[PDB]
């Protein structure tokens, strides 16, 4: 009877589309998220600061430390299983 | 994927207006030879009448 | 959306993201975990699939 018009009816039909649910997801996923490694707090200074640098940071992560471990009881021969039970 | 569903109709709807616009004269603008079709059937009429 | 293309290139995160700035940027991700443990769901699928369970073995 005339010209019909759904040539321009988008903007209150981009609502319920579901790729519109997963735009408005990443948007927001996207915008805060640090650059290009910003931020990493690469400089860990608590306490044993030194071993958090070598060996507790993980990337070694092998039996050092409790090769450590074992030497401190190795040190303690004198003071534990030598004048004491 | 959005990038190019945004961009299917991104010179659509305003393309779209002269679009409807024309559409609308091309659709409603018939009578003026609706008029001739009256003269004209009555021309043959005229013609047959006389031809008669 | 342009500007989102630009946003995702130079700000992917995917070797040094933190989870608590997950927490930061949606509080949905903060919200889902602790009426998760109070509604008793405390079984979580959804890992094998993606990374094995890396089982000793």
């Amino acid at each position: 009877v005339s010209t019909l018009i759904p040539p321009k009816v988008v903007s209150s039909k981009n609502i319920g589309s579901a790729p519109n649910a997963k735009r408005i997801a990443n948007v927001v996923h996207f915008y805060k998220s640090l650059p290009q490694g910003p931020a990493p707090a690469i400089k860990a200074n608590t306490r044993l600061a030194r071993y958090k640098a070598k060996y507790f940071d993980g990337d070694n992560a092998s039996g050092k430390p409790l090769w450590h471990f074992a030497l401190g009881i190795i040190a303690f021969g004198y003071s534990m299983e030598y004048y004491f039970h | 994927d959005r990038i190019d569903s945004v961009s299917q109709l991104q010179n659509v709807a305003e393309t779209t207006k002269v679009l409807f616009d024309v559409s609308k004269e091309t659709v409603e603008l018939e009578s003026e030879a609706f008029e001739l079709k009256q003269k004209v059937e009555l021309a043959h009429e005229a013609k047959a009448v006389l031809d008669s | 959306l342009q500007s989102t293309l630009d946003n995702i290139q130079s700000a992917r995160p995917f070797d040094e993201l933190t989870v608590d700035d997950l927490t930061k940027i949606k509080p949905e991700i903060d919200a889902k975990v602790e009426e998760m443990v109070k509604k008793g769901k405390w079984d979580v699928p959804g890992y094998k699939d993606r990374f094995g369970n890396l089982n000793v073995m």
